[PDB]
């Protein structure tokens, strides 16, 4: 159960991380 | 079950099918970041 | 061959994660596109190689 | 203190993720413990 | 212009008191046939063997029904999904016994009502309107398809289509509850939110526009004379309406944009009713309401009933009693 | 520049405060076994 | 005149995010408690002692099956006040006896009064006619007839609806099996007003949205409206022609159209309330006597009306022992009405 | 606008989140413990899973008397040994 | 940023993808990235199904929809549909999942990095929606692609191991199809069959020879049609009949997909050939017939004469006549007499169910199958409690047939809505009144009054 919630945490954050990294760097959003 | 060599990836495999739904939700995060302009 | 296999697959997973974040950020970032384009080329060739490695080693571990 | 420091799109994304987690837990609870029929 | 060209010009004429159009060319004859057959059957049809067990059910006024009990009764379970036009029967007497009028009526009706929907697009196009009134009508239409066609398909018989009658409708609902626990299905719940909400918002909108009508009349006349057909100026004060409703709740829960408000008025009932239709259309394939029967159990294993279990007892009553002579085997599988 | 404790502030907290308390309670319930 | 009353009036009527008013003094506590009581009960409170049911998240119910359930039948129509002779000030015992039911129903009722007073108060301040408050009389007639008058005509609050999703569904099916409520022309008028109201909501919204004037360059047309604009945003003339040609008739008067939108669902709800007042007394439209006389003498005579009564008889026999536990019903297998096989 | 601080100002400010990264989790945990300690059962009188029935009992503890209803419940509770 | 707000594009955020109508590069990205999503799901869902899969339980007891598709193609299964090798399932999943990365790569590239429009870059890849010839050429390419797809199925069936045949003599098994039906009378005859009971249009296809032959025809039709559309431009009558715009073409495809959705719904509900009951569970008709079969067997074992047993209504309790006289099972399943299945057919004679065969020839494998199907009828709750709506919690089951029929009805329905939405909008936009009525040129104002 701990292994499954860790995966969806890394996978879950990936999308919002992409946006965040781009917003910080004044990317082409 | 997956072949035994891949068993360690079971928890990852359990999560993968839901990933497409995350792309729809991502569109909203992105739009929120540009103020739904 | 299980040592080669199990880490090649972990390396495939890890690189995929790096690429998943890295490719779109690079594509949409204004500066350092020269350095980015080669890294993406490198990552892609390495990703493809690792797929083939896992694919071959599969049959010596299953 | 200053309004704007933490972008509204981050507050919404985090709050939204918080809602998904709690609702998700409630759905997990439909299959385990009390109310699970088991 | 040649004859065909002239005919086309008349069919598509924006000047006909009732628009005809190409959809109307199919709609008019099909709706007339369905209407005429329905009226005659409702008054004069003999009893119909709905459940294929030689137990004819009387639907017509002359055979002992009033407006509330009367129906055109669904075709025989012996027929199932077989196409039963008049010419497949050896006689009108046979056709009537087996519920032929039901099939004639619902097939002409469904065709005609689909063309009614197309005709709404068609006229909107001729008048230079936006095209989506027909999309709103797709909600009741989809609902009619669900109860007259999709449900019969899933269950394997037009004998399980909704009867064309007031009490027959209630029969369909009660049996549907027994067999699908529709009340516990989220698509029917969305349907209820759709129609309760539709009524709420209807009353709300009515009351708010009425409350802010601009004074144009005296007390000895209807305020309705304060509006003239085709006038350019709006007849109420939307700013006062929003000023009222925004204070009733809070500012940002009220619409200040009439286009947004009217879109919401269209969307809420239409989407809810689409879900209602889809509830029927998916319970047609026996994906049923939530089943929490014996979901709550104590430390020993005793069943602790919830309201779901009381619902279940009501459903059992319906189940065991419906079509009391039709089942020979222990499970009701369609 | 702006007040903090307003009628609105009170209204918000009469709802939000019990809501979070209740959500914690209901979360705990998901781990109760018969 | 500038006494404390007028100073209080000033503060109550301040233009704030959430308007208060004199009506707020009734509304806000009563609504808050009604809602709080429901959330409290559905989260933590049982129905074991009143109904023999679990009814809270604490016991394992979900959002669909949780309820605040009515008191035991033996309570009759007791106000069931916390300080009353039943609970005698004991909050725990009060919960176990169904005190939260009358708590929610009664604060709910006073809260609805407060809301309608709020509608009047705000209309008066803003200078509009009070048709919104007038329309709200329909929700009030429904709440009062169903949650108060109905159980008051019956043996006890036990037979009022319990505050819960599944519980309300049980209430619907009870009314079918026991009252044949579908057969009641007052319910039928209610149905027509609700469905007719939903129809009017959809058709009017769609008609306005599809007879819009082009007032902007955007393909998304919402921005091409201004609250303060004098002009109609859509064409009544084009709308009128469309419906006249499609359906045969059409509105031509906007004031009438909007009044009718009030009239239809409001009148429907009021009609359903009248029927429920009859049901309080078991004064049902249960039967057609002519139908029964014929069917009793003629075993070949069958209608959808006679079929539905068989369903009702099943509902009653199968649900009553668990639904009405105070009656201590024991119905041997052999007496239960059943068709063949099932 | 009605004079109160805009919500979007408030919930995008650092100070709001300094306060609420404490108060929100604090409330949630307090709610959790209200259940996990069993206090909820005691406050509301809700049966625990082992307290619906005595070991051999299959009859519901239905309240059957209006004015002695309190005592009846107390008697039902005693019979859980 | 070109065209990425409402002021410049004319489209609000919630209609944001309409900003892409005339930006062929970004729109290619959207499409390729989306194809990525489909391939991603196919791959990931398969791996998920495989990881959860217990080979000795029926697939239909396991919430599987993708493994059944692979198994029908003859991969991983043997006699009776028993799983003999899970490796083909693993391959299908992995290869889709890997392929999705590639598609996702191209999609993301075109969408955010590549040229926004393709016309200045290339005359071959660039397009104008209103360029009728270019539209039919691209359509032509895709028809050829689809024809090759259909022939891939033929190749699997004829040259690469065959398909799972529920009808195979002596029991269901993977079988090579050597004699596919080429006769156009049979193939196109399906297309002209009534969709009503006892006929069922194309859904009635009941043997793999017809299935494979159909795909030979469809493959050739699609390749020929593709070549046709590359080599021609639309005729005058077609030019005058249609709206020629991006949104119009979308609407035509939405209409088509809606139709296909409803067909697929009926296919999975009734057909047990290309949806073998071994993998998908019994059909509704099948399970109801299986119940009648079960109790006929039970009571006949006890000494009942099932031919002469009169039920409460006067109709045979176990056996009766259809309206054309065929001997069929009785009770409510009278409606399902058009059902056909490998476990039942051996009891069928020229006149329908044969009483002498029933009395003497029912084999234990038929009893087992009928009992299995009766107790896996496609009835169940949304939370997957198997059985009738009043059944108690115990069995975790909803038939794959129900999941697939309901989902595809919902999808087909909303796609009909999308068709109407976009067809009506395409018309209005082409004619120039999609944004509302011109106040100074209101058409109705120039029309005579109705009265
Ligand atoms: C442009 C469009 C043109 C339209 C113009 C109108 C022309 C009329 C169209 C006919 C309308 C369909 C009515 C009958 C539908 C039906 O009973 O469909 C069922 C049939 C399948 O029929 C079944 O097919 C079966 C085939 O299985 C047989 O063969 C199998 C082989 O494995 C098995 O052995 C099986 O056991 C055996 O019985 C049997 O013959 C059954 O008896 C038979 O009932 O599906 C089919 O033909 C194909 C599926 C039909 C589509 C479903 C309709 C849904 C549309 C509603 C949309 C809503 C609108 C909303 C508006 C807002
Ligand atoms: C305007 C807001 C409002 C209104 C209309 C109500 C109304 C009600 N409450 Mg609710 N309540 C409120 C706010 C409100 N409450 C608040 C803010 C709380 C939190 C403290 C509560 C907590 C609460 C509980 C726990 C209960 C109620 C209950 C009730 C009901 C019975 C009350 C009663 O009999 O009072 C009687 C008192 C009056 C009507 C006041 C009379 C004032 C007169 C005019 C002055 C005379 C008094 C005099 C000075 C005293 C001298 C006496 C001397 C001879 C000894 C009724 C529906 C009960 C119920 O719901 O049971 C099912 C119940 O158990 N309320
Ligand atoms: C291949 C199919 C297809 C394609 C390519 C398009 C493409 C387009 N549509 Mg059409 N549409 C379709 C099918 C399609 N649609 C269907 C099936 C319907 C019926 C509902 C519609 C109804 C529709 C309307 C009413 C409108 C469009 C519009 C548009 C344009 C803008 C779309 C946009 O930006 O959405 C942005 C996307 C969103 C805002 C997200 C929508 C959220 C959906 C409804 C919920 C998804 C539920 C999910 C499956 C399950 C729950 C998951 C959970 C996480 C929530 C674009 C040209 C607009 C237009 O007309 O421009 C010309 C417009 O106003 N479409
Ligand atoms: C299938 C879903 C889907 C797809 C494929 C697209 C595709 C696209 N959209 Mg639409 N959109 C969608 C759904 C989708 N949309 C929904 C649901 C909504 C409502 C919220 C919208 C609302 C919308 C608006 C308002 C607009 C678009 C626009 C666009 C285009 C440009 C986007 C941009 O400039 O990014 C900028 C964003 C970034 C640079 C952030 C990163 C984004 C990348 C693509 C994420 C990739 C993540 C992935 C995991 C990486 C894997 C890489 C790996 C394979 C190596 C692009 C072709 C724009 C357009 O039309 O421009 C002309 C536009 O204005 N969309
Ligand atoms: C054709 C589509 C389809 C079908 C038929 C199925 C079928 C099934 N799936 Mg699969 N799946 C799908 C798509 C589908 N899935 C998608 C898109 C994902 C990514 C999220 C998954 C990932 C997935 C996982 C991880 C699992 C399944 C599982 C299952 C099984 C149990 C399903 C269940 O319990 O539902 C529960 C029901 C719901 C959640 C309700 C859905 C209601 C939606 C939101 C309504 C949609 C309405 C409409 C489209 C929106 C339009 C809005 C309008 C305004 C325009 C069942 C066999 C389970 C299993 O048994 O695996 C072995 C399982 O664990 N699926
Ligand atoms: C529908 C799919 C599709 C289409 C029509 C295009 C079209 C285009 N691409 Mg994109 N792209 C795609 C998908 C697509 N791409 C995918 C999947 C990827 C990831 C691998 C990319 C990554 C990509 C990059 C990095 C670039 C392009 C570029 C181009 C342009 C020039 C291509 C060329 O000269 O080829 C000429 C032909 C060949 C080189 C030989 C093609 C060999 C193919 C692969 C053989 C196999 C075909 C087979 C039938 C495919 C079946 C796949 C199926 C299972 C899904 C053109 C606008 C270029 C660009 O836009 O310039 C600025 C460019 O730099 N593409
Ligand atoms: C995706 C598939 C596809 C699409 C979108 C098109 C699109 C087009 N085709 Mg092509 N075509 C295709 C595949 C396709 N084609 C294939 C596979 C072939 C080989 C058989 C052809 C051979 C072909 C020819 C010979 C012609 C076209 C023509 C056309 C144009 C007008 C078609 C039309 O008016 O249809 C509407 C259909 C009709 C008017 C036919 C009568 C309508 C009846 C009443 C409908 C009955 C069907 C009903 C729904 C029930 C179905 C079951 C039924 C069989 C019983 C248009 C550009 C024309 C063109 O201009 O060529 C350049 C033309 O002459 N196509
Ligand atoms: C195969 C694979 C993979 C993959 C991956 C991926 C592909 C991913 C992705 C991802 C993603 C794609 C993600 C995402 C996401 C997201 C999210 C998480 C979201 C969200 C959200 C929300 C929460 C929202 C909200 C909101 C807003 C924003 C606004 C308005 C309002 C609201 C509230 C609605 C990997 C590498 C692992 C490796 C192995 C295998
Ligand atoms: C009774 C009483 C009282 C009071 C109380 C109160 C006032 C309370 C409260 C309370 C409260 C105030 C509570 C709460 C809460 C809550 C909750 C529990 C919630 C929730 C939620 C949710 C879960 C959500 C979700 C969702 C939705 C619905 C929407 C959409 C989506 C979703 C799914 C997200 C007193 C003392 C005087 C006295 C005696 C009695
Ligand atoms: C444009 C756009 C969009 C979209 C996007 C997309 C739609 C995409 C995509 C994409 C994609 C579609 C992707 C992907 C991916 C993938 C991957 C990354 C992969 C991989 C894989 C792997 C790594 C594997 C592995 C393995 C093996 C080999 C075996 C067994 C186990 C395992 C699973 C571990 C949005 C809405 C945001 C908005 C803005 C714009
Ligand atoms: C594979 C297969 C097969 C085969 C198939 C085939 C051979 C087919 C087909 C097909 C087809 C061959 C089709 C079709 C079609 C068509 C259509 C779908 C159409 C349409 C149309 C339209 C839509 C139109 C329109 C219009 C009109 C009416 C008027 C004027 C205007 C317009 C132009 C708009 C079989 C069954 C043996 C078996 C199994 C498998
Ligand atoms: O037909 Mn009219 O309802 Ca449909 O489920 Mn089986 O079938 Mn009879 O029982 Mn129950
Ligand atoms: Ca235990
Ligand atoms: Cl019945
Ligand atoms: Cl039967
Ligand atoms: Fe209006």
């Amino acid at each position: 159960v701990i292994a499954q919630l860790t995966m969806i945490a890394m996978i879950g954050i990936a999308g919002p991380m992409i946006i965040f990294l781009l917003a910080v760097r004044r990317g082409n959003l | 079950k997956l072949p035994e060599a891949y068993a360690i990836f079971d928890p990852l495999v359990d999560v993968l099918p839901v990933i497409p739904v995350l792309f729809l939700a991502l569109a909203f995060v992105w739009q929120a970041a540009v103020g739904f302009r | 061959m299980t040592i080669l296999f199990q880490l090649a697959l972990a390396a495939l997973v890890i690189l995929s994660f790096v690429m998943v974040i890295g490719v779109p950020v690079a594509y949409a970032s204004p500066q350092d596109w020269d350095r980015s384009k080669q890294l993406i080329f490198l990552g892609s060739g390495l990703w493809i190689a690792l797929v083939l490695v896992v694919g071959v080693l599969n049959f010596f571990v299953v | 203190s200053e309004g704007g420091r933490i972008p509204l799109w981050i507050v919404a994304t985090v709050a939204g993720m918080g809602v998904i987690v709690i609702v998700g837990l409630f759905f997990y609870g439909a299959y385990a413990g009390l109310g699970s029929s088991l | 212009a040649n004859l065909w060209e002239r005919f086309c010009n008349w069919v598509t004429s924006t000047d006909n008191r009732l628009y005809v159009g190409w959809f109307g060319v199919i709609m008019i004859p099909t709706l007339l046939a369905a209407t005429i057959c329905f009226v005659i059957a409702f008054i004069a049809a003999p009893p119909v063997d709905i459940d294929g067990i030689r137990e004819p059910v009387s639907g017509s006024l002359l055979y002992g029904n009033n407006i509330i009990t009367g129906a055109v009764v669904p075709s025989s379970n012996a027929i199932g999904l077989h196409f039963y036009p008049i010419w497949e029967a050896a006689s009108l007497d046979e056709w009537l016994y087996n519920g032929g009028p039901y099939q004639l009526i619902i097939f002409h009706f469904l065709l005609g009502a689909s063309c009614y929907m197309g005709r709404q697009w068609e006229l909107s196009y001729r008048l230079g309107m936006r095209p989506w009134i027909c999309v709103a009508y797709s909600a009741p239409l989809a609902s009619a398809f669900a109860v007259f066609l999709i449900y019969p398909i899933g269950q394997g018989s037009f004998s399980d289509g909704m009867p064309l009658g007031i009490s027959g409708t209630f029969n369909f609902m009660i049996v549907f509850q027994a067999e699908h626990n529709i009340l516990m299905h989220p698509f029917h719940q969305l349907g209820v939110a759709g129609v309760f909400g539709g009524a709420l918002f209807c009353a709300m909108h009515g009351s708010l526009v009425t409350s802010s009508l601009i004074r144009e009349t005296t007390e000895t006349e209807s305020a309705n004379y304060g509006y003239k057909f085709g006038q350019e100026e709006e007849t109420y004060n939307i700013v006062a309406a929003h000023g009222y409703f925004g204070r009733l709740i809070f500012q940002y829960a009220s619409f200040n944009n009439s286009r947004s408000l009217h879109f919401f008025l269209a969307a809420w009932p239409v989407v809810g009713v689409w879900f209602a239709a889809l509830g029927i259309s998916t319970m047609a394939f026996n994906l049923n309401g939530f089943n929490f029967n014996h979901s709550v159990i104590d430390a020993k294993g005793n069943v602790i009933n919830t309201w779901a279990d009381i619902i279940n007892r009501a459903n059992l009553g319906m189940e065991v009693m419906h079509e009391r002579n039709a089942h020979n085997f222990p499970l009701d599988l369609a | 520049s702006y007040p903090i404790f307003t009628v609105r502030w009170v209204a918000v907290h009469t709802l939000a405060v019990p809501t979070i308390f209740f959500l914690g309670a209901i979360a705990a319930m998901q781990f109760i076994q018969r | 005149e500038r006494g404390w009353f007028d100073i209080l009036d000033d503060w109550l009527k301040r233009d704030r995010f959430v308007f208060v008013g004199w009506s707020g003094i009734l509304l806000f506590p009563c609504a808050y408690l009604a809602l709080g009581g429901w959330l409290t009960g559905t989260t933590f409170v049982t129905s074991w002692y009143t109904h023999g049911l679990a009814s809270s998240y604490l016991e394992g119910c979900n959002f669909l099956t949780v309820a605040v359930s009515t008191p035991a039948n033996s309570m009759g129509h007791s106000l069931l006040l916390l300080w009353g002779p039943e609970a005698q000030g004991d909050f725990t015992r009060w919960c176990q006896l169904g005190g939260l039911w009358t708590f929610i129903a009664l604060h709910g009722a006073f809260g609805l009064i407060g809301f309608m007073l709020r509608q009047f108060e705000i209309a008066r301040l803003v200078g509009v006619r009070p048709y919104n408050a007038i329309a709200f009389s329909a929700p009030i007639a429904v709440f009062v007839s169903v949650f108060l008058i109905y159980p008051l005509g019956q043996s006890s609050w036990f037979f009022a609806p319990s505050f819960g999703v599944a519980a309300i569904f049980r209430f619907l099916l009870f009314f079918q099996g026991f009252h044949n409520w579908t057969l009641n022309p007052f319910h039928m008028m209610g149905v027509a007003g609700v469905l007719g109201g939903a129809l009017l909501c959809a058709i009017h919204g769609a008609t306005v949205e599809n007879t819009l004037f082009q007032d902007g360059e955007g393909a998304s047309t919402f921005r091409a409206f201004n609250p303060t604009q004098a002009e109609e945003t859509y064409s009544m003339v084009t709308a009128n022609r469309f419906w006249s040609q499609i359906f045969g008739i059409a509105f031509s008067n906007k004031r009438w159209l909007h009044f009718f939108m009030l009239f239809v669902p409001v009148t429907g709800l009021w009609m359903s309330a009248i029927g429920v007042v009859g049901l309080a007394l078991n004064l049902r439209s249960y039967d057609f006597i002519s139908q029964e006389i014929r069917a009793a003498e003629d075993p070949e005579f069958e209608t959808f009306y006679t079929k539905n009564l068989l369903l009702n008889e099943g509902i009653r026999a199968w649900m009553a022992p668990q639904d009405q536990p105070h009656e201590n019903f024991v119905f041997p297998e052999e007496v239960l009405p059943r068709g063949n096989a099932l | 606008t009605t004079g109160e601080r805009p919500f979007s100002d408030i919930i995008t400010s650092v100070r709001y989140w300094v306060i609420h990264s404490i108060t929100i989790p604090a409330l949630f945990i307090a709610g959790w413990l209200f259940v996990s300690t069993g206090l909820a059962y005691d406050v509301f009188g809700t049966p625990r899973p082992d307290s619906y029935y005595a070991q051999e009992q299959r009859s519901i503890p239905l309240v059957t008397d209006r004015f002695e209803a309190k005592q009846q419940v107390e008697t039902f509770l005693e019979q859980l040994k | 940023a070109t065209n990425r707000d409402q002021e410049s594009s004319g489209f609000a955020w919630w209609a944001g993808n309409a900003r892409l109508i005339n930006l062929s590069g970004k729109l290619l990205g959207a499409h390729v990235a989306h194809a990525g999503l489909i391939v991603f799901w196919a791959g990931a869902m398969t791996l998920f199904e495989l990881a959860h899969f217990i080979p000795e339980k029926p697939m239909y007891e396991q919430g599987l929809i993708l493994i059944p598709h692979i198994a029908t193609l003859g991969w991983g299964v043997g006699p009776g549909g028993e799983v003999v090798d899970t490796f083909p399932f693993f391959v299908v999943g992995v290869v889709h999942l890997i392929s999705s990365a590639v598609l996702g790569f191209g999609g993301v590239y075109h969408a955010i990095r590549g040229p926004e429009t393709l016309e200045e870059y290339s005359s071959f890849f660039g397009y104008d929606w209103k360029d009728k010839n270019k539209m039919t050429t691209i359509l032509g390419f895709h028809l050829i692609v689809l024809g090759i797809g259909a022939l891939l199925l033929v190749a699997k069936a004829m040259f690469f191991g065959g398909l799972y045949d529920t009808w195979a003599p002596g029991g269901g098994d993977v079988r090579v199809i050597t004699n596919p039906t080429l006769d156009p009378r049979v193939i196109f005859g399906y297309l002209l069959k009534s969709p009503f009971g006892g006929e069922g249009w194309i859904v009635s296809v009941n043997n793999l020879e017809d299935v494979v032959g159909g795909h030979i025809w469809i493959g050739l039709i699609c390749i020929a049609g593709g070549i046709w559309h590359i080599l021609t431009t639309p005729f005058g009558w077609a030019r005058r009949a249609f709206i020629w715009s991006g949104e119009a073409y979308l609407s035509y495809s939405l209409g088509a997909l809606s139709m296909m959705g409803f067909i697929a719904t009926c296919f999975v509900w009734f057909n047990n050939t290309v949806y073998p009951s071994e993998f998908y569970g019994p059909t509704g008709p099948e399970a109801s017939q299986a119940q009648a079969m079960t109790f006929l067997i039970r009571d006949q074992k006890l000494g009942a004469n099932v031919g002469s047993a009169q039920g409460p209504t006067g109709l045979g309790k176990y056996l009766m006549r259809s309206p054309t006289g065929e001997i069929i099972f009785g009770g409510e399943t009278m409606r399902f007499w058009d059902f056909r299945g490998p476990w039942l057919e051996p009891l069928r004679g020229p006149n329908g169910l044969d009483l002498n065969k029933i009395k003497n020839d029912i084999q234990p494998w038929q009893e087992r199958r009928a009992a299995e199907y009766m107790t896996h009828a496609p009835l169940g709750s949304l939370n997957s409690v198997g059985g009738v709506a009043t059944e108690i919690n115990s069995v975790n089951f909803v038939s794959p047939r129900s999941w697939l029929a309901t989902s595809h009805f919902v999808l087909a329905f909303f796609f009909l809505v999308g068709h109407l939405w976009h067809a009506g909008r395409a018309r209005a936009a082409a004619a120039g009144f999609e944004k509302g009525i011109d106040r100074e040129s209101e058409p109705v104002l120039s029309m005579p009054s109705l009265d």
